Formats: C-alpha cells, structure tokens, sequence
C-alpha cells in the first residue's frame, strides 16, 4: 500500500464517521506512522 | 457403608488369601485373635462387642489346607462354618470339579454367600482368587461365577487368576483346564488380572535379590497389589477411585477385559534409603517391561488404557509432570483411537509393612493396571500347547468319563480363536 | 481394511400364540460390532412382519449379530396421558463365524431364534440374509 | 435481599465448596462454631446473602450438598468449618455412578433427584427476594456432570426468570485422570449451553501453571487450586455484599457481557498474585493490578487470549481508589491493544469499584472476559471425542442403560455448531 | 524525569554492574538494605533517575541482569549490596554459550531473549519520561557479545528515537584470556556500529597500566578495575542527577561529540588519580586536573592519542569552581596542542560544570574525547582475525549452528571499511 | 544446577577413579561413610536426609577390583548396584570386549547411565577413564562411546586415556588394541588427554624424589589434574571457564583434539617452604618440556592453543606479566595463523592435600592443557610398532576367532595415516 492510499483511506473515514477517532482510523494512523519511520530509515541508509 | 466380599477357592487361592489376610489385619490394627487392643467396615463386620469377622469364604475339596488354617494362629479369626471343605479332591481334573463333586458342595457356598450378602448394605462387588491350572480351582470358580452371574446379575466380580508360565509348569495337563476355564470366565467375569509365576520369580530375583524364593514371597506381593487396589475405598484421598469406576475406563469393549499389572517400588531395606524414591523414578520403573507382573512384553503391542494408583505423600502436579514424560517417550505408543489413556488415583495412606517380610517401609508407591494389545501372545501359546495334545486326543478319556461331552473341547478352541481375531481387529488403526 | 458385512432383515415370524396382538406396530433392531441399525415400524403388522431392509456394517472385531424385535404399546400414565412405550417381543444372537465360509461366496439365508428375556422361551424367528464383502498380510509386515 | 443459594455436586464441587465457604466465613468473621466475632459493622449488614439465621444466634449456610456416594460428604464434615452445614441438606445414594454419565443422568440420578429438589424448593420458596443460583461441578466425572446438568434443567423449568451461575471444570488433555472424560464432557456441554445463564470454565492445567510460575511454590496441592478458585468465586459477588462507588449485581454483568444468548462461556483470573519472597518488593497500584489482570498466563484457563479477540471484558476492583485512574487505565489497555478487541462494538470493557478490600489485601481485581479464544478447548475436546467414538470404544457401558448413539451424534453436531458460530463473529467486520 | 534503565549481560558486565550500583548507592546514601540514611537534601531530589520506589519506603534499582549460565548471578547476590536487585529481573538459561558467538546469538540466545525482553518492556513502558538505556557487556565472550548485541538491535527497532549507551570491553592482544576472542570481537563490532548511539571502549591492559603506574599499588585485582570503570560511568550522568552551572544531559553530549552518525566510538579517562602516599603532597586545582585529564597514559584505552588528531573533546567538571578558569584552561590546552586537533572544526572542546563533587573528593573530571587514534585497535583486531580465518581455524564450531563464512566476510569487509572511513577525516584538510 | 558424570572402565580406570574419589570427598568435607559430620552438587546428589551418592559408575568384566572396592572403607559410599561387574575377563583381547562379552554387559551400563542422567537437570557432560592397552578397557570404552554418541548426541564427552610408553610396556600385544581404540575414539570423543606412565614416572623421580613409585602415586597426580580442571564449576573465581567452552578455544578442527597436559608445582614438604613459589616461576616450570605429563617433546613442534588454569591467590596482572615473558622466549614458538593462543582461568580455592600423600600444601598452582603439533610422534611410533607384527600377521588369530573381520585392521592403519598427514598439513605456514 502507498502512503497516499493510506492517507486517502483516512480521509474517506473522516468523511464517513461523525466521530474524530474511530478504532479503524486509529489503526490506519498507526500504520501510516510506522511506514513513514521505515521510509525515513531507508532514506538515512541510502544517504550513508 | 461400602463392602466387598472375597472368594478363595483351591490351594493357590487359599494360600494367597492367607497372605492378604495377614496384611489387612495388620493394616487395620486388628490382632490375630480378632480383637482390637471407621475404615474396617469395607473388609470386616462388627459383632456388637469385641471381635471382627472377615467378609471372606474359603473353599476347597481337599481338606489339608483348611485343616492347616483351622489350627494356626488365625484359628479364632474366621467363622468356624465358612471354611467349607470337601472330602475328595478333583485331582487336576476339570470335569470332576464342574460335574461330579463340585455340584454337591456349591449349594453350601451359595448359602454362605447369601448369608454374608444380607449383612452388607452397600455391596460394591465380589473378589475371587483361583489358580487356573488345577481341577477344583478352575472348575469351582467357573461354577460359582456362573451361579453368581444369575443370582445377583449386575454386581461386579473381579478375578485374580494365575495362568501358567510360558515354559515353566508344575502339571502336565494344565493347558486343557486353563483353556476350559478361560472359556467359562470369558463371558462371566468383569475383570481378569494376569498373575503367572515366572514373571514374579524374575521380579523377586532381580529386585528383592532372593535366590531361593517360595510361594509365600509371591503371595505377599500379590497381597500388596490387592491392598493398593482397594485402599481408595477405606482411606481419605485427594483423587478417589471406586471399583464400579473401572468398566467405564479400562474396558473398551465387553469381550476385552484381560489386563496385566505392575508394582513399584520393590526394594529391600539394605539399599532402599540410599536413593530418594522420587515419584518420577517410581513411575518410570512401573512402566518398565521387565517389571510386568505377567510374563508378557508390552513392547510387542499397543496400549489401550492405563489405570494406575498412587499412595503416600504424592502431589498431583508431580504426577502430571511424569505422565507427560511417558507420553513423550518413543518406545511406548498408544492406540490411535485413544488420545488420553491415563486414569490417575492418589491416596494418602502409605503402604504398610509386614514384619519378617521382604519389602521395606517407603512413603511413596505406585500400582498400575494396564490394558494392552500384547496380551494375545499368552493365548496363542496356550492354544499351541493345547493343539499338540488334542490332535491325538491324549488325556481325553480322563474327562469324557467324568460326564463331559466330546464336543466341549472344540468350542473353547473356537472361542479362543474368536478372541485372538478380536484382539487383532481392535489393534489396527483407522 | 475394515470388512463390510451386508445384513438384510427379510421378515420375522412371531410364534407366541397367547398374545393375540390387536394391531402390532413391530420394529426391529440389528446390532453388529457396536453399530446399531433400526427398521421403521410396520403399520398393521401381523404375526409375520416383513421389513426387507438391508444395512452395511463395518466389522472391527465382533462376531455376533444381535437381533431384537419390539412393539409400540400405548399405556395411560397415572394422569391419563397416553404414553408410548417399546415392549421387547424377543432377542436373538447369531455368531457370524458359523456362516462365514458360505456368506463370503454368496448371500446366506439364516434363521435366528428370538427368545423373550423373562422366560427364555422362543418368542419369534428372524430371517436374515448375510453377505460378507486378508490378501495383504505380507505387504503389512 | 437479592440473595442466592449454593448448590454443589460431585467430589470436585464438594471440595471447591469446602474452601469457598471457609473463605466466606473468614471474610465475614464467622467462627467454625457459627458465632460472629467480627470487628466491623459492615460485616453483618448484608449477611443474609449467603447465611441464614437460627435460634441461639448462630448462622447456617444455605448450601445443598449432593453426591451419589457418601464418602466425600462424610469426609468434608470432619474438616474445618464442616459443622456449619445443616445435616438435613446432605443427600446421597448408596451406589455411585462410576464416572458413567448415563448412570448419573438416566438410571440412578433420576430417582434420587426428587429428594434434593425437595430441599432446593424449600430453600428457594422461603428466601426474601431471590437473585439466583450458583452451581459448582466438574465435567470430568459421571455423577457430577450428569446429575448437576439435569438439575440445571429442572431448576430452569421452574424458575425461568431467575439467573443461573455454573462454575465448570472441563477435562484438559494435558493432565488427564480419567479415560472416559471426552464422552461425559461432550454430553454435558450439550445440555449446559441450553439452560445456564452464565458459565465459567476452570482448568486444572492452568491452575498448576499459575502455581508453578507466578506464586513459584514448590509443591502445589488441591488446597491451593481450591483457594484460588474460591478467591475468584468470592470476588464476583463482593459488591453485592458491600457498599461501593458503582454497585453491579450479577444481572448487570449478565446484561453487559453476553451479546447473544448462546455466547455465555467466560474465562476468569484473579490479581494480584505474588510469591512469598517478593510480596515486599511489589507496590500495589492500579497500573500494577491492570497489567497483571490482562496477562495471558494469569487466566484460569489454558486458552491463549491473544489467539483471538475479546467480544467484551469486565473488571471488579476492590479497595478504596480513585475512579479517574481506573477509567484512564481501562482506556489505555484498550488503545494499546486495539488488534485484540473486536471493532464493531466500541467501549467493550466494564468496570466496577467496591470500597471493601479482601482481608489482608489493600487492592484486588476480579476479571471476567468473554473472548473468542475459548474455541480451542471445545476443538480439542471434540477431537478426542471423535477419535474415540469412531471405534465405538467404551460405548457399551453407556448403551446398556437406555442411551443410544443418536444422542451422541446430536451432541457432537450441536457442539461443533457452537464452535463454528462462536468463531463466526471473530471474522465479522463492520 | 528523563531517567534511564540499566541492562547488563555476561559475567564481565555483571561484575561491572556489581560495583557501579555500589558506587551509586554510596553516592546517594542508600544502605545495602534499601533504606536512605543520607545527609543532604539534594541526595533525594533526583533519585528517580536510577531507583524505583516500593512500599515500605525502600528503593530498588531498575536493573535487568541476564546471562546464559546461573553461576555469576548466584554469586553477585551474596555480595555486598546484592539484595537491592529485584529477584524477578534475574533471567538465565541452563546451558551457556561456551564463548561461542553463534550459540549466544542464533540457537540459544534467540529463544531465551523473549523473557528478558518482556521485563525490559515492562520497565520502559512504565517510567515517567524515558531518556534512554545504558549497556555494559564484554566483546571477548560468546554469550555476552552475542545476546547483548542482538538485544541492542531489538531495543533499537522498538525505540528508534531514544538514546542508547554501550560500555564495551574489547579484547586486547596483550592480555589474552580466550583464543577465540578475534572471531566474536569482529562479529560483534559489525552489529554494534549499526545500532548503538554511543559506544565507549575499555581495555583491561590500559586499566592494569594505570593501576601500576599512576596509583602505584602492588597487586591490582578486578575490584580496582571495576572501581575505576564505575567511577568513570558515574561521572558521565552526574549533572543529570545534581544541579550545576551548565547542565548537559546525554543527548547534548551526543549532539556535540558525534560529527557523523557512524563515528561514535569514544575513549574515556578519569581524573584525579593519585597514590595513597602522595595524596597529601598534591593540591587540587583546575590546572592540575586538566594536565592529568589530557595525559596520554590516563586514557582507559591502550590507544595512543598523540598518534592521531582529536575530532572533538568533552569534559565534565565536578565541584564548585569558577567558570572563567575552566574556559581559559580549555583554550590553553587547545592553543598549545594545535597539531593534535583537527583544523576544519574550530572550538572543538565541550565543557560542563556540576556543583556536587564525588563523596570524599573536592574536584573531579570525566573526559570523553572522539579521536582518530582509535583506528589502531580495529587494525590489530582485524589483523588477528585475518591471520586466524585464512586457515579456517575453529570455524566448524560456528558453522555447525547455522552460520556461514559469508557473514564472516561481510563483517570483515564492513569493519575494514569503518577503519578506512574513520581515518579518511584524519587526512582531510580545509 | 550443573552436573557431570564420570565413567570408569577397566582396571586402570577403576584404580584412577578410586584415586579421584578420595580427593573429591576430602575436598568437599564428606566422610568416607558419605555423611557430613552448595558446591557438592557438581559431583554428588542429595538423598533427602544424610548421605551423598557419587555421580559415577564403575565397569569391569573381571571381578577382583570391584570386590576390593566393595569391601574397603568406601563400601558405604557407592550405590550397591552401579558397580557393574562381569564374570569373564577379556584378557587383553580387544575383539572380546567389543564383540563377545561386552555386548551383554553394555545394556546394564546404559540403563544405569539413563537412571543417573534423569536426575541431573543441568548436565554439562561426561567424563570417561580407561587404560587403552587392555582388552576390556579399550573395547568397552569404544562401545560405550559409540552408544552414547547416538543416544544423547551433542553432549560433550572427555576422555583421559593412558597410552603406552615409547619403550616401556607391560603387555606385548597392546599396540594392536591401542590403534583400534584410537580409531574408535577419533570420530567419537570431543577431547582426549595423553597420560602415558613413563613421563609421570620421570616427574615423580625428579621432583617428588621417590625412587620406588607405585601406581597410587601416579593416580594421585592424575586426580589432582582432574580436580584442577573441574574446580571452576564448583568454586567462585574471578575468571571462570566451563567445559563447553573448550572446543571453541583448543580445537581448531574437528579431527584434531589430542592434547597433552602438565602440572606445577610438584614439590615435597621437606623443601617446599624454602622457596617462594611465585606465579612467574610456577608458570615457567609448567612450560618446561621435562614436566610434560606425556612423554613427548614440545620443542619438536609448534603450539596451536594453550588453555591453562590457575587456583589460589593469583592476581590477573601477574598472570599477564608472565604470559608476556613466555611470548618473549625464542625456544617456544606458536603457529603462524594463531596470534594469541592463551586462555586463562583464575580460581580462588587452593589445591587440597590428601593425608599421607606426596604433595605438600601450597597457595598457588597452575594446570595447563596445551594442544601442540608435536603429538604426531607417538602416533608414528605406535604405527611403526604395529606394522612390524602386522607384516607377518602375528597374533591375528586371537582376533579373527572372536568375530572380528580380517580387513578391520587395515582401515585403522589408514585412519592413522590420514591423521598424521593432517597434522603435517596443519603445521605448515601460509
Ligand atoms: N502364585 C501361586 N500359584 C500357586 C500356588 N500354589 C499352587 N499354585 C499354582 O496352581 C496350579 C495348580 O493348581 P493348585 O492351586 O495347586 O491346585 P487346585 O487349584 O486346588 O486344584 P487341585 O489340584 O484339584 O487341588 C499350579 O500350576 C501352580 O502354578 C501358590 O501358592 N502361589
Ligand atoms: N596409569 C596407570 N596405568 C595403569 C594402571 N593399571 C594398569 N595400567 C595400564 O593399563 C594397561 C593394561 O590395561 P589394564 O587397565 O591393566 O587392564 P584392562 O584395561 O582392565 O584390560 P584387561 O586386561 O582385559 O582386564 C597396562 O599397559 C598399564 O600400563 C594404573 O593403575 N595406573
Ligand atoms: N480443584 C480440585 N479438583 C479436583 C479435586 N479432586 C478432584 N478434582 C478433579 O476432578 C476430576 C475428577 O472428578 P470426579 O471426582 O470423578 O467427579 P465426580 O464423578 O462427580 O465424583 C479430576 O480430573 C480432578 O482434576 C480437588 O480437591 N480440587
Ligand atoms: N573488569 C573486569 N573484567 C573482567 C572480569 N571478569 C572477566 N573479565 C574480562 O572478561 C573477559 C572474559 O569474558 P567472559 O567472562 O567470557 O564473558 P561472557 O562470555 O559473557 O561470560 C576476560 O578477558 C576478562 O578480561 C571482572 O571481574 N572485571
Ligand atoms: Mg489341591
Ligand atoms: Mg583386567
């Protein structure tokens, strides 16, 4: 899954849920944060 | 309010009954005179003031052993008129003790059984002891079992028969009456335990280090096994087992109820205390093929169900930790259609020691009653021995002339063939 | 492999004349090697109910076929509710080893005497057809 | 008001009750002679929940003890706090079941149950406002698993609106003490789902694991397992006998923990549990209690709760503590473990606070969670059942007392359907 | 706040910790029974950095002790201040590694590490604000150099933003106690560079040289080397536990001493150090401290610092002193030695002042300098490694547990690349 | 929780086992009766109350030595049924003890080994002692090693074999069975230590100044070496070494594991105290070629790795200062591909003295286990002795008639040729 696909899923859940924090949104935000950390680590490894 | 009645018939039966009745009297504190100087009620009865009377009856056609009993130190214990005695011995002839002289004695025994049963209120079942390779023993045991099966019906009966050894034998005609008695008790007894003498001789030689044993040493071990089996009825325990809770756990099918026993530890006081006798090592020793109480190899067959009793200070978690180890081993394999096969009982009373005996005093012991597919070998070898002499009709005239029909030998052979086929049919995996 | 025994219950002949059963609903139980098979009740069954039912049994170790015949009987309880009960008419036991040699080559017709459990008297006779459907003992060794 | 009566059956249930009533009496300061000697006023305000009042000022439990053999109740009477039980409530037979479910449910258990139902009816009709019944029994035995479950149906037929509790010990395949355990376990689970309002499974294997790993004591015995089960039992009804911030009776838990009427099989656990040598190291705080409460090894069942997702959960805190901390910790334990909580029901944890802690402890927690991980126990039980049933092993014992194989087939099918429909909601998504 | 947890592995690390915790406890006035008996108020304000609080008012270190054999932890418990450690944190195996890196990193260390990671996670999740972890282990042993380095990667994978310290003892070729030292040193250096945020090398040879030449004591023992290492360890975090003119946590040192992420291997030294007979002659002044601080023989490593140029340097002064003198002396030590300082980074010395001196001393200094002279240690380690590996000596022990020669080749190549790129900046000019 | 089992087979093995078992009992304070009037656990086991039982088993086919053991002062120590004895001796015939009479005894020994191993929880490994130049010793040692290598697998086994002297010999046929046993243990034993009698005779003559030594004096020195090797497992030390930490440090390749030992100091009380016994002089004496415990010249070959144990009050810095001096000397040269070759262990417990013995009490001692290339000379001379008689097929009929094949002699010769070629191939520089 691309970072853009995960952000689009989060935005589509924000449009569907009247509540700012559904359990599904919280799991997707955790997935996005984990992936951004991996991409940042890969960039730091490529820059070495 | 729980009772059991033990039947002793034949010379071997009486000689093992004596062995168990010193042990019970010693274990319950009763002096040989019968006087104490609420657990006794399983084997004994209170007379109102003073002495206790055993719930046992002694049978024999040959009077020597009973006369020896009635003059020893235990003359005051047994009721004078429950030691039924005959005049003429059957002389190793099965047809004699089933058709000729046993019929005139069996009525008195049945009257005594009724008189003992009317006293009990919670009768658990009957015990019977008989050496199979003899005339009066096998014949009267067969006749008594056949009468009891119809007089009482669903009451449970347990048989501690002593089959002949594979090669060691005292008589020359014992296969005939052994086969006939197996025929008789196959459809009439709920449990049968194997007790041939050769295995117990090897046990004594290897562990007890006795090079010249006599019958008393064998009978004491058998008495200890009986006491371990029946301890749960008369002592408090964390995991109790009753006699009626056997055919639901050890008997997969009505035909298959022959199983072989083992006991552990067996050790003398000269070297017993040098080792710790942990529960794991005793439960390992109990499963050793060389410690079987019958000369059969369990490595030659599958297991069906194992019922094994502990007594002493054993803790259940240590028992589970040892059952797991046995399930781990690759040399012991159970039948496919039995995922769990162990029934465990735990009792608190340690085994009692008889003074002047062989066994020492220990705090832990284990007695196992295991039903296995390997038992068919004794049937096969007894059948082979029978066929050799039945081919030429040897010794048959001693049986035809005592009222038995010619065809009675063949149907016992057919029933043994059926049993051997059934044991093979059960042991195959699905 | 487990041997397959085909057992057909053809008919039963009830011999006990002192029970003129007004309306018998007879039904039968065939047991072999712990497996139980049951017929449907015959409506208006005479002293000679026909079943013509065939079952295949797997043989594991037993040699004995047990046949039992029952009737339905309606009894009023102490509250006058009609209670259906099954009354045994008779039970018989056949050892399959007696017929094994012939029953392998072709179906065998066999009569089984059914005795009443209370008096051991002949109550009925069951007519069975038995057909038995080893070479691999060296292969297994 | 809103009190419950105690009914126990079998040996295992009697041994559980023998410690449960000791724990309750020690909590309320009742001496083994029935005389109150407590210190606090609150110890007497709600004593009508479990104890009745008689002349002379002594208290008597409203417990009913039943078994098919007299030994266990004749033994529990001689133990500590054994005199509290009213002699009239002791009902027993003279035969026993022998671990055979058919005998304890069709032939013997049917005739005896009228007498025990008479005293049960006497106890329930009299009491001020009934809350319900709680049942302790074992699924590994014949008489217990038969008579108890038939009594469940008989009670449910007469009191359809009251609540019913059952604390059931199921036979684990690791520590097996009876070979016929799968048959009477499978037969009992069939009837138990149809009538019990709540069921709580307890396993001896999990108790041994807890005793060996958390308490780290060398030699576990049945007294320790009984003590843990008794503490867990007492923790559930604590707030019904004492004041608190949020009282929550059994019916309130029934409303909040059972989503669908057939999903009422919970697994429980008690915290804190610490070794003797480490009881000084630890500091009792709400985070320390909640981290041990959700620990997988702390569950009273061998089922692994991280192999499935919780449908709902409950916690019954004891002692005086701030509610804000409890709520925030419950939220935190649910945000950090979102993968193990089903997503289509939000806020699926119930909490309650009782201001009276256990005697000797400042804080305690009882955990009752309905999880999908319980399927594994029924899976293995059914696996052993179908491994043993395909050969019709030990079937004749059951079929000789009016039972047939059709009731076995229906029981297996219903149990498999329960297994399937319990996991159906595990894969369900919104 | 901003506290750290202690994790140690192996025998050498356990012996280092056994003195580090004694030094810390003596500094904070904690008795070996965990009871505070200090004199100053400041001794308790920041005690949460290293010690936890339990009921009863006693303090317990947040240390985790791990080894593959139980002997060393069974011995450290009987030593002074051995009771402070929580018994729950002790985790050990039953086999050991035998100085084999493969066994302590692939086969045995992989299965055990889950339990120690559980308690590590318990300790880190709970604490107020995490600062980081500090690790003590030896590169000359198998179990230590394997399990510690794998634990480094596991911790880094879960806490990528926290800081990580490692105090590593590398095997010197002068005092060699194990023949297989080069293999597990080279394998460990490969993994250590990728994950550790800071690394501090310590050599037994340099400790013996210091003890023999500066302190001039006749018979050095491991207790003296441990005491010196413990004083150096405590000096780094002093200002994080006490007020001062310029507080500087570990992260601030990380920012100022590491120019590039792969150059984080420092060598340290402690001042003052004087003999017993000359402790009265000397006068403690800032010039006297700074002249001994930059002395070549005072470094805790055999590496000669005038064989290369410092990339940067740090000093952590202790005691109450004027800042103007410290700054002017730092400038003077940098003007008189311009040849040994790299020229393209001006003002490459960091200073800090803490107002609380060590107990018994009025002034103290801890020196941490990143220099290019450290290349010589990796050069000799790789030289021995390639001398032994070319014949495949002792290779079968490692290759029999799933490891191959490719991981040896990659480790050698990466270590040589590190050696080359560390000296690349030595010849760099502006 | 660390254990080791020692195996004694043959007359020489039993006579050295007696020698080591006085020493261990004396060192742990246990009286000859086995009663004390936590370090014992390595060699002994607790029976629950009182006596200790050695973890040793004695094997022999010839009953004289065992009967002597069972009547001496140590009759009460050993378990009565672990002193396995035969009836007929092998009479220096290797084929007898490997094919004819050893097979019927080996099963009992393996059963005893299992019964001893199930008691241990942290089994480090096995020790075995056997004089190689005998029938039963070599044959049974070979058979036991071959059975153990497959029953247990990766557990470590150590062999203290006594090879024949270069020229001094007691038998005339010992080269044959020595070569065959070397064949057998080449691929089956992890460590083999050289112990020929002539070197120890020279040691006694030169140092102990005994002109008429007997076997007991030799066995006491061997026992002291064993105690020095295994001291690190049962006493606290600054630098510990385990048994499993050997093949990673002394065994460069799987085939090469024959090494020769030395001990120092060896001196009598009459002139011991006149000199200071510094660590430098004892570590110099240990490396003297004349103090090798096997009659081989280390000056004729390179060293591969040296593992050397200290015990007493030795300080590590003094050890390093002495390792440097040895590296300095020009008469001792190491192999090219090994830069560092020393593994050092330090223990605190001084060696214990046996009353009435030869050695005096000292505070410092050193034991070295060194692997060197010069060991090939003993193989070459044994091969030359073997070829002389195998050319004419002398004494072969005594082996062919005991079930051994004709070609079995040739392949042992080929394996020795392979070993000699391997030793030459390893010792050449790159
Ligand atoms: N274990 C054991 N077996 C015995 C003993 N006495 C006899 N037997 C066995 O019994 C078999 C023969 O039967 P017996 O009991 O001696 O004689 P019986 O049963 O009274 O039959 P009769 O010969 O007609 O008197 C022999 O083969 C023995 O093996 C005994 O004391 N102990
Ligand atoms: N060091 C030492 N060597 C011994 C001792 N006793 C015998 N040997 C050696 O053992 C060799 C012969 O083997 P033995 O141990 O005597 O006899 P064995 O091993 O039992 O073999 P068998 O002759 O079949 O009984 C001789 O060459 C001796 O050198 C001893 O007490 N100490
Ligand atoms: N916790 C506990 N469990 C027990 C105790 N005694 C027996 N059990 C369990 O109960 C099972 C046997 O049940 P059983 O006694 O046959 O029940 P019954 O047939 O109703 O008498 C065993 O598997 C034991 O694990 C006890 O004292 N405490
Ligand atoms: N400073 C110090 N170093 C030690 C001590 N004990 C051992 N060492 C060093 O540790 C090295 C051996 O490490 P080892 O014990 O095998 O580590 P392990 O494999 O993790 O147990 C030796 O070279 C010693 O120099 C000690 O008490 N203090
Ligand atoms: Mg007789
Ligand atoms: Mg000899």
């Amino acid at each position: 899954q691309s970072n853009d696909e995960l952000l689009e899923q989060i935005k589509n859940l924000e449009k569907k849920d009247k509540f700012w924090l559904s359990p599904e949104r919280y799991q997707l935000d955790l997935k996005l944060k984990k992936k951004q950390i991996l991409d940042r680590r890969q960039m730091l490894m490529k820059n070495r | 309010m729980r009772e059991v009645i033990s039947i002793h018939v034949g010379q071997g039966g009486i000689q093992v009954g004596n062995a168990c009745w010193e042990l019970f009297c010693l274990e319950h504190g009763i002096q040989p005179d019968g006087q104490m100087p609420d657990a006794f009620n399983t084997f004994f009865s209170e007379t109102g003031a003073g002495k206790h009377v055993p719930r046992a009856v002694f049978l024999d056609l040959e009077p020597t052993v009973i006369d020896e009993v009635r003059t020893g130190t235990y003359r005051q214990l047994f009721h004078p008129e429950q030691l039924i005695s005959g005049k003429e011995d059957a002389a190793n002839n099965f047809a004699r003790g089933h058709y000729t002289i046993g019929k005139e004695i069996v009525d008195l025994c049945l009257d005594r059984i009724r008189k003992l049963a009317d006293n009990c209120t919670g009768l658990q079942g009957f015990l019977v002891f008989n050496s199979v390779g003899g005339g009066t023993g096998s014949g009267l045991g067969s006749l008594l079992l056949e009468r009891l099966s119809v007089d009482y019906g669903k009451k449970s009966k347990l048989g501690f028969t002593i089959y002949p050894s594979p090669q060691v034998s005292t008589a020359v005609v014992e296969p005939y009456n052994s086969i006939l008695s197996t025929h008789s008790l196959l459809e009439h007894t709920d449990v049968a335990v194997m007790l041939d003498n050769e295995a117990i001789y090897d046990i004594c030689r290897r562990n007890l280090d006795i090079e010249r044993p006599t019958y008393t040493n064998l009978n004491r071990l058998i008495a200890q096994v009986i006491s371990s089996l029946t301890a749960s009825l008369r002592f408090d325990g964390a995991l109790n087992v009753d006699i009626t809770e056997f055919q639901t756990n050890l008997v997969p099918y009505p035909r298959i109820h022959f199983m072989l026993s083992s006991y552990a530890p067996i050790i003398s006081a000269e070297k017993a205390y040098h080792e710790q006798l942990s529960v794991a090592e005793i439960t390992n020793s109990a499963f050793e093929p060389a410690n079987m109480m019958a000369k059969c190899d369990p490595r030659h067959g599958k297991y069906m169900a194992c019922s094994m009793m502990y007594r002493g200070d054993v803790v259940p978690k240590d028992v589970n930790a040892s059952i797991a180890t046995i399930k781990t081993k690759r040399t012991i394999q159970f039948v496919d259609w039995c995922p769990t096969g162990f029934k465990v009982g735990i009792n608190y009373q340690p085994p009692t020691v008889v003074p002047g005996g062989d066994l020492a005093k220990v705090m832990r012991a284990v007695c196992m009653i295991s039903n296995s597919t390997a038992i068919a070998e004794v049937f096969s070898r007894l059948d082979h021995k029978f066929d050799l002499m039945y081919a030429k009709r040897a010794f048959v005239h001693w049986y035809v002339g005592e009222g038995m029909e010619e065809g009675e030998f063949s149907e016992a052979r057919e029933d043994l063939a059926a049993l051997e086929k059934d044991y093979e049919e059960v042991g195959i995996e699905t | 492999m487990p041997q397959k025994v085909s057992i057909t219950l053809k008919n039963i002949e009830v011999k006990r004349k002192e029970q003129k059963f007004k309306s018998m609903h007879p039904w039968a139980v065939v047991m072999f090697d712990g497996q139980k098979k049951t017929t449907q009740p015959v409506q208006n069954g005479d002293l000679q109910p026909e079943f013509n039912q065939t079952w295949v049994f797997q043989r594991n170790s037993d040699v004995n076929i047990t046949v039992s015949i029952y009737k339905k009987e309606y009894i009023y309880d102490a509250l006058k509710n009609e209670k259906e009960i099954d009354l045994l008419i008779g039970k018989g036991k056949l050892n399959i080893l007696s017929v094994l040699k012939k029953a392998i080559q072709q179906p065998q017709e066999i009569m089984v005497d059914l005795v009443y459990d209370f008096d051991n008297k002949l109550a009925a006779q069951a007519y069975l057809t038995i057909h038995i459907q080893g070479a691999d003992l060296e292969e297994y060794r | 008001m809103r009190e419950i009566v105690h009914i126990q059956g079998g040996q295992c249930g009697n041994q559980i009750g023998a410690k449960f009533w000791e724990v309750i009496s020690d909590e309320h300061g009742i001496d083994p002679t029935g005389t109150y000697h407590g210190d606090s006023d609150l110890q007497l305000e709600r004593i009508n929940v479990y104890y009745n009042e008689a002349t002379g000022g002594r208290y008597v439990p409203r417990a009913i003890l039943m078994d098919l053999e007299p030994g266990t109740m004749d033994s529990v009477r001689a133990g500590p706090f054994g005199q509290l039980f009213r002699p009239d409530n002791f009902v027993f037979g003279q035969t026993g079941a022998g671990n055979n479910w058919a005998k304890g449910h069709y032939t013997e258990g049917a005739e005896l149950i009228d007498s025990v139902l008479d005293v049960v009816r006497k106890e329930a009709e009299g009491c001020d406002c009934l809350q319900g019944f709680q049942i302790t029994h074992s699924l590994g035995g014949g008489t217990g698993s038969g008579m108890g479950t038939l009594l469940i149906s008989k009670v449910r037929e007469e009191y359809p609106d009251r609540i019913m509790e059952t604390f059931s010990v199921v036979p684990s395949p690791k520590v097996s003490d009876t070979v016929v355990e799968p048959y009477n376990a499978t037969l009992s689970v069939h009837q138990l789902v149809e009538n019990a309002d709540e069921c709580m499974v307890i396993d001896n294997e999990a108790l041994y694991d807890i005793c060996f790993r958390t308490l780290k004591l060398t030699t576990p015995t049945y007294g320790d397992l009984n003590h843990l089960v008794s503490a867990a039992m007492s923790g559930v009804t604590c707030c019904l006998r004492f004041p608190g911030q949020l009282n929550s009776d059994l019916r309130k838990l029934a409303v909040n923990l059972i989503p669908f009427p057939r999903l009422h099989f919970f697994m429980i656990g008690f915290a804190p549990l610490t070794s003797r040598g480490s009881q000084q190291y630890r500091a009792l705080t709400v985070p320390e209690l909640t981290q041990q409460m959700f620990d997988a090894k702390n569950m009273m069942c061998a089922a692994d709760p991280r192999h499935g997702r919780y449908l709902t959960a409950s916690a019954l805190f004891r002692g005086r503590m701030s509610t804000k901390e409890v709520d925030e910790q419950m939220l935190n334990v649910q945000n950090k473990n979102s993968s193990y909580f089903v997503e289509w029901i939000p806020n699926n944890i119930k909490s309650s606070i009782c201001d009276i802690p256990p005697k000797g402890l400042k804080m305690a927690v009882t955990f009752v969670g309905n999880s999908t991980a319980i399927q594994e126990m029924f899976k293995r039980v059914a696996e052993q059942f179908t491994a043993m049933f395909r050969r019709k092993a030990f079937l004749h014992w059951y079929t000789g007392e009016g039972m047939d194989e059709m009731e076995f087939t229906e029981a297996e099918s219903n149990m498999n359907d329960l297994v399937s429909e319990y996991q159906q909601y595990q894969d369900a998504t919104a």
